[PDB]
């Protein structure tokens, strides 16, 4: 008990005592503790200059105490000859505990967002850039970066960025870092739009970095502002990537403002880059010329002949291998079975006709005269509404003037017939283009008053309302739901109502508690593909709360199989957890949880090679209920898509038993009916092409997943099964140097044969028609060391990339 | 070998990083060469340099790696501690915590008769007789060899006190017989009234006192003979005059007669009424009550609580 | 660095500990997901046996004798408190 | 990077929180729905039921009986009772319609 | 364990009962 | 039950004012009189019955709540031993 000679006046025996205590005070930590109140009498006096010691020492007991935050308080009243000393272990602790409450305390005020803000001391943030000297000096990048993403803050933040030598592109892939663990959005884009500034000021510019801004920072006028500084600089060649990568990972919307403001050569070349026609081109030649298909399952699926169900079947399924194609042999090498089709099989039957010629934008007005929509009334009328369907499919996102050929004849002709696939041609071709008098002349066609063409309107004014969040067009569609007596017009509606709102994050979920709380089933499997398009890429557990709610204490298994399959738009980003989280929930008693839960992991794995999906999909094919199976065979497909045996073991296994169960009369219908699909989807593109959710720059794709989305249940729109054609999107690696140029180009790559069969010294590859590519072998490939083209960017991914003479 | 767990000791303060599951068999071994410390320097005499140096271990070790490292070092702490003064009763709160969880098995019920010990020096008989009972309860299942009847023998200290003891001859074993030999005596007086048969226990048995080193509640359980010595007699006696309890209360005079048993009702003894004037001591009871609702609202928690904690276990043991 | 790289190491292991923490609670759910699907499958159990308890009295069921099978596949069989039937296969187990 | 993930590795570790409040309730609202089944299973089925002859159990979960009419039956049993009352011969109440194997008398009156 | 802690180290009555008669 | 039954006299009270306030005739009183004395029949306090009632109503919890902590030992017994028993077992016997 040291301190009692502290009741003496002068301080000199104050100085004493402290002097007692720092040296013997390991036997002493709990002495003082009683008489810390006896310490407060030194450490509120002003006129004791050695107030500041007698919070060291008042500190040290309170760090024997186990207080914290008190010695902190103390930490910041203990003045200089604090922060001067640290020896044994008394740093760590308090710089913890400064480093949390200053990073919380900034967050704090970052949401304010400015005026009122807390007063912080000049110690706690001394010690925050001081400590960070060792940061500085000790050449540590990663931790620096570390700290600088704790504080929040920009300027010392500009100053770990400003730090010497090379992190030459260390931000890119920092930023990666930060988009993982980023929690909002709020200060995530204000810490990258300075990023992309510091990168114009470096010697050497970048444009992967001003990439990762366009697909994060998202601003219509900042993708204006950094091409008419390309063409201010007389960029040709290097800006070639970045405008593709404009083209391809961004909005519609987006190309629609940068456009706006550059037109206010290269000209001509925005223009085609801009339209995206000279992928299309290539994309036809490309899977013309490297189409590889198998007629033989097809035929195999064509004698069956069953009655139920198999309308849609084979048609779709050939329709997915063989997209673009164009070359069609299908109503010659299969006849009878077409002439069984009726009803709605010749409306799916012409609009595989349109699936199969996905692309060819130009001739696929022309080409079809003999299957053209007729219109000869025997009336097949479901026939002449999928023509104008097949129109739709190939004129989604960009289009022409056929948009308003359909627009005609949607005016023309009869109804509601014409309005099934016309008004969905309609809307998927104005889909993110936020077309105006679609939503009109829309009103006065949904007054019309039918009841199958309740999705036709649905969800053509939802796709062409995508991403616009606009207010009318949802205050007109749930004014129409109450006098309506369709649940087929509620349907397209909630899909509607759902796709309008696409990355909204907590921006939707003001309507989502309406939509939630409401007793309508159909509104709320609504609120649930609409919260999950609004949090599509992020993994926020806001969406869980509500979503994952009415998957438990719901009675309607139907919304509650929709609940658990957002699990799959949401959390695509990170498919490796899904398996986990939902084992067991693939175990429960009703087949509609295990059904949507399977089409979960499977739509959210797809774009992984993970067995462990595969494995927990084992059982599901097991399942005594048939659709069950049925959704175990499709997710089964998407898991393996363009994966190979040497990929899984699995592949041939699931192949042969999808043509065993429907070569087997015994199983049943349904349950078969995803197996030829299956074949579809493995085969998807000639097994060229497949469904990618999530682009290598971060940006999650959105005709991808609309696509998937709307195709979740085929069951009550059988046409929906065609609109997965836009999911796929091609792989490959295409050596194009520039313009229309094609070099001659062969490079090398390391991985064995084994990897190449698509059912070693160096790979034979286009030579840009391109050649096809597994995502896995794009790491091994290297660029031709002794070729006289040699691209100018490191080649990493495949696609378009540029290619220079050398 | 102790500046090699020295460089096991800078080693445990710096990897981590990050999860040296190694460690945790660094905390067993290192206990035990904790104790080898302890023996080795009470080879000659006490280790208070190594006081400072196990207060530099054990507080370097928070909070990080304290689980099942920070309960040995306690009792490490503890137990040559309770053999040199001072300030470990008041210590041990701050130090507090816990520390959970308890490890490993034994280890919590030994550090309760090292506390035990400590939280016997306030005097509290509940918490005192709790802890020392769980102290041994909690042990299985030896040998060896010895002191586990050590806190067997200091665990009824606290029930001396209490005023109330068995006869704890039929508990004897071989071994832990032979040592208690004299604290048999000594429970014997306790249990009497008898103020002679207690001292002269003290006087020849002063040696083993000596031994065990419980010493200074032998004088003051003289007053345990008076509060025992009256709530014998009292409820004894019909009515007892102040003269003829003298004998047994050695003084009882007709002042202090009021006191004795109005200030055991402070102590919540006897309700024995006394009207002074010769005088004569009348002991009568009425009481019916409670028996009853701390018992089963307490025995609702502990129940639940404890198939919680039963939860907590089999829930999480299914790992394999 | 201080701030730091040494300071992420007490930073990341909050969300280490935490981690450890949501890692034994996620295991908590794990194996009520267990009980959760033994009473679901045990769901089922009572949806088959009201299925079973629906399959089963529109018909009955009895226990035959096989006196004879047929070329066509039928098996003659007694209805034992009646007169005999002949009835076919029945196509899990073979005639032979 | 390192504070960046740092502030990635929260995400998850939330969405399991609301993961594990969410599967608890779910849990419990379906254990009560089984509690409801137990009701079922319970009040299933009758009162009044006949008793019936019965001859022996042939295998797991079934088993041969005669009714009080003489005729001999193959059930699938009662889940919940297997075999311990059941016994090779006992008079076991048939389900009203199905004649579905339940429980047996005490035995008996 | 052998671990931690323990290896460190009115009568009955006949005569005064029949006497209390002829006593007084 | 409770709520209703408050807003229910509320309501129904504040119709026994509201009739006497406005219109009268009358209602004041065919019944008034007498249903209001009813409502005056039983305060209705201690002392003194009332007061034997209470801890006569304290000795009715005493058995039941004597047989719950009397269920929480037989069912902490029946469960804690038994599912320890097959949890030591597993784990032993696994690895």
């Amino acid at each position: 008990g040291i301190i009692s000679l502290l009741d003496e006046d002068e301080p000199q025996l104050k100085e004493f005592a402290l002097h007692k205590l720092n040296a013997v005070v390991n036997d002493f930590w709990a002495e003082i503790s009683e008489s810390v109140d006896k310490i407060e009498v030194l450490y509120e006096d002003e006129g004791f200059r050695s107030r500041q010691f007698a919070a060291l020492v008042a500190s040290k007991v309170f760090y024997h105490l186990g207080a914290f935050e008190e010695s902190l308080n103390y930490a910041l009243g203990a003045g200089d000859l604090f922060n001067v000393n640290d020896n044994s272990e008394y740093v760590e602790t308090i710089i913890a505990k400064c480093i949390d409450h200053y990073t919380k305390q900034c967050v704090e005020n970052a949401d304010l967002p400015e005026g009122e803000k807390k007063p912080i001391d000049q110690r706690l943030e001394g010690i925050v850039n001081k400590m960070f000297q060792r940061c500085l000096d000790d050449h540590k990048y990663k931790q620096a970066i570390g700290i600088a993403l704790e504080t929040r803050r920009l300027d010392v933040f500009e100053k770990t960025i400003l730090e010497s030598n090379d992190v030459p592109g260390m931000l890119a892939y920092s930023l990666k870092l930060c988009m993982s663990l980023m929690q909002n959005k709020q200060f995530r884009n204000k810490v990258l739009r300075v990023l992309v500034k510091i990168y114009m000021n470096l010697e050497k510019p970048d444009f992967i970095n001003v990439c990762q801004c366009l697909i994060f920072l998202d601003d219509p006028q900042a993708v204006s502002d950094i091409l008419e500084k390309l063409v201010k600089e007389d960029n040709l060649l290097m800006a070639y990537q970045i405008c593709f990568d404009l083209y391809e990972s961004a909005s519609q919307q987006f190309l629609s403002s940068v456009i706006q403001n550059l037109r206010t050569d290269q000209t001509l070349k925005m223009i085609k880059i801009l339209s995206g026609e000279m992928a299309i081109e290539l994309h036809l030649q490309f899977l013309i010329r490297n189409n590889n298909t198998d007629l033989m399952i097809l035929k195999n699926t064509k004698d069956a002949v069953r009655n139920s169900v198999c309308h849609t079947a084979t048609v779709i399924a050939n329709s997915f291998m063989h997209c673009g194609t164009t070359s069609d042999q299908f109503l010659r090498d299969n006849l009878e079975w077409l002439a069984r089709a009726t009803n709605w099989a010749k409306f799916t039957a012409t609009a595989s006709l349109g699936v199969i010629h996905k692309g060819h934008e130009k001739e696929a007005l022309q080409l079809m005269a003999t299957y053209l929509p007729k219109d000869t009334s025997p009336g097949s009328a479901y026939q002449e509404g999928g023509g104008l369907y097949a129109l739709g499919l190939i004129h989604a996102n960009h289009g022409g003037d056929i948009i308003d050929y359909l627009l005609n004849q949607l005016k023309n002709a009869s109804n509601d017939i014409v309005r099934h696939g016309g008004s969905l041609g309609l809307g998927l071709a104005a889909m993110g283009t936020a077309r105006q008098d679609v939503y009109d002349l829309l009103k006065t066609n949904l007054y019309q008053d039918d009841a199958v063409t309740g999705e036709a309107a649905g969800l053509a004014l939802g796709l062409v309302m995508l991403g616009s969040k606009n207010a009318q067009a949802i205050e007109d569609m749930v004014g129409y739901a109450q006098e309506t007596q369709h649940e087929k017009i509620l349907r397209g509606l909630a899909v509607g109502i759902a796709l309008v709102m696409y990355g909204r994050m907590e921006e939707a979920d003001a309507l989502i508690e309406s939509l939630c709380r409401d007793k309508d089933p159909i509104l709320r499997r609504s609120g649930m593909y609409t919260v999950a398009m609004a949090y599509c890429g992020s993994g926020n557990n806001k969406a869980i709360r509500r979503l994952l709610h009415v998957a438990v204490s719901d009675v309607n298994d139907d919304v509650r199989r929709a609940a658990v399959e957002s699990l799959g738009f949401i959390l695509f980003r990170t498919p490796e957890q899904c398996p986990s989280v939902v084992s067991l929930l693939s175990e429960s008693y009703n087949p509609h949880v295990r059904y949507g839960a399977a089409m979960a992991l499977g739509i959210c794995c797809a774009g992984t090679g993970n067995k462990e999906a595969i494995n927990l999909l084992e059982p599901m094919t097991n399942d005594p209920v048939n659709y069950v199976r049925q959704g175990a065979l499709i997710a089964s497909a998407l898991i393996m898509i363009q994966q190979t045996e040497i990929t899984c073991p699995k592949v041939n296994q699931f192949r042969q038993l999808y043509s065993k169960v429907i070569n087997d009369k015994h199983d049943d219908v349904m349950a078969k009916f995803g197996a030829i699909l299956a074949q579809g989807i493995l085969d998807a593109g000639g097994h060229n092409v497949t469904i990618s959710l999530q682009s290598r720059t971060g940006h999650t794709h959105m005709p991808s997943v609309v696509g998937v989305l709307v195709f979740t249940q085929f069951w009550f729109w059988f046409p929906l099964s065609h609109f997965l054609s836009l999911a796929y999107t091609p792989t490959c690696v295409i050596g194009l140097n520039k313009d229309l140029k094609m070099p001659k180009v062969q490079y090398k790559s390391n991985c064995k044969p084994s990897t190449f069969a698509y059912p070693t010294a160096k790979a034979k590859k286009k030579e840009k028609n391109p050649a096809r590519v597994m995502p896995a072998q794009l790491k091994v490939l290297t660029m031709p060391e002794t070729c006289r083209y040699q691209p100018f960017k490191p080649l990493s991914i495949g696609g378009i990339i540029i290619l220079k003479d050398t | 070998s102790k500046r090699y767990k020295e460089a096991q000791k800078i080693s445990d303060d710096l990897m981590q990083k990050i999860s040296t599951q190694n460690r945790r068999a660094l905390d067993l071994v290192a206990a035990k060469c904790y104790y080898y410390h302890a023996r080795v320097y009470e080879f000659l005499d006490k280790l208070d340099v190594v006081r400072s140096f196990l207060h530099a271990r054990l507080r370097t070790a928070t909070l990080r790696h304290d689980a099942d490292g920070q309960a040995t070092l306690l009792n490490l702490l503890l137990r040559n501690y309770l053999h040199y003064s001072l300030y470990d009763q008041a210590e041990k709160l701050v130090s507090k915590s816990v520390f959970p969880e308890q490890a490993n098995n034994n280890e919590w019920a030994r550090y309760l008769y090292y506390t035990g010990r400590i939280k016997a020096i306030q005097l509290e008989y509940s918490e005192a007789r709790r802890t020392m009972t769980n102290a041994l309860r909690k042990a299985p299942q030896h040998t060896a060899v010895g002191f586990k009847q050590t806190v067997h023998k200091l665990l009824i200290v606290v029930e001396l006190l209490l005023g109330e003891i068995p006869d704890r001859l039929q508990f004897r074993q071989p071994s832990l017989k032979r040592s208690l030999m004299p604290y048999f005596l000594l429970t014997q007086a306790v249990r009497t009234g008898n103020l002679a048969k207690f001292n002269q226990v003290l006087d020849q048995f002063g040696e083993k006192f000596q031994a065990d080193g419980t010493y200074t509640l032998i004088i003051r359980l003289r007053h345990n003979v008076i509060k025992t010595g009256v709530r014998m007699i009292s409820l004894s006696y019909s009515r007892i005059s102040l003269a003829d309890i003298a004998q047994k209360l050695q003084l009882d005079s007709p002042e202090d007669a009021e006191f004795i048993v109005a200030k055991a009702i402070r102590d919540g003894v006897i309700e024995a009424s006394i009207n002074h004037e010769k005088g004569y001591v009348q002991s009568k009871e009425m009481i019916d009550i409670y028996s009853t609702r701390e018992p089963q609202l307490a025995f609702h928690q502990r129940i639940s609580f404890c198939l919680d904690i039963h939860n907590m276990s089999v829930k999480a043991m299914r790992f394999p | 660095l201080e701030e730091g790289k040494a300071g992420s190491g007490l930073r990341q292991y909050y969300l280490s500990k935490i981690e450890e923490l949501q890692l034994i609670v996620n295991d908590k759910s794990q194996n009520l997901r267990r009980l959760q699907a033994q009473r679901n499958e045990l769901n089922a159990k009572v949806r088959l046996l009201r299925e079973e308890l629906q399959l089963l009295q529109e018909q009955g069921s009895y226990v035959g004798e096989v006196v004879r099978a047929m070329d066509k596949k039928k098996v003659l069989v007694k209805v034992h408190p009646e007169g005999k039937f002949v009835v076919d296969v029945d196509k899990n187990i073979d005639i032979n | 990077d390192l504070y960046s993930r740092y502030k990635k590795l929260q995400q998850e570790l939330e969405f399991l929180e609301v993961q594990e409040e969410y599967i608890k309730d779910e849990q419990k609202n379906l254990k009560k729905e089984f509690l409801h089944a137990q009701e079922e299973v319970k009040r299933i089925q009758s009162i009044p039921l006949v008793i019936g002859q019965f001859l022996e159990a042939v295998d797991q979960n079934t088993a041969i009986v005669g009714s009080t009419t003489g005729s001999n039956y193959y059930v699938r049993i009662l889940s919940t009772i297997d075999r311990e009352l059941l016994k090779p011969n006992a008079s076991v109440a048939l389900h009203k319609h199905s004649n579905a194997l339940v429980d047996v008398l005490p035995p008996e009156a | 364990m052998s671990e931690k802690k323990q290896p460190v180290d009115l009568r009955a009555e006949l005569e005064k009962h029949g006497y209390k008669m002829e006593t007084s | 039950h409770g709520l209703k039954g408050l807003n229910s006299k509320l309501l129904d009270i504040r119709s026994y004012l509201e009739k006497v306030a406005t219109g009268k005739l009358p209602i004041n009183h065919q019944i008034i009189y007498q249903l209001q004395d009813v409502f005056n029949l039983l305060p209705d306090v201690s002392l003194q019955e009332f007061v034997k009632a209470f801890y006569l109503k304290t000795n009715d919890q005493m058995v039941v709540v004597y047989l719950a902590s009397l269920i929480r030992s037989v069912v902490a017994l029946h469960n804690l031993i038994n599912n320890k028993i097959a949890n030591r077992d597993a784990e032993k016997k696994e690895g």
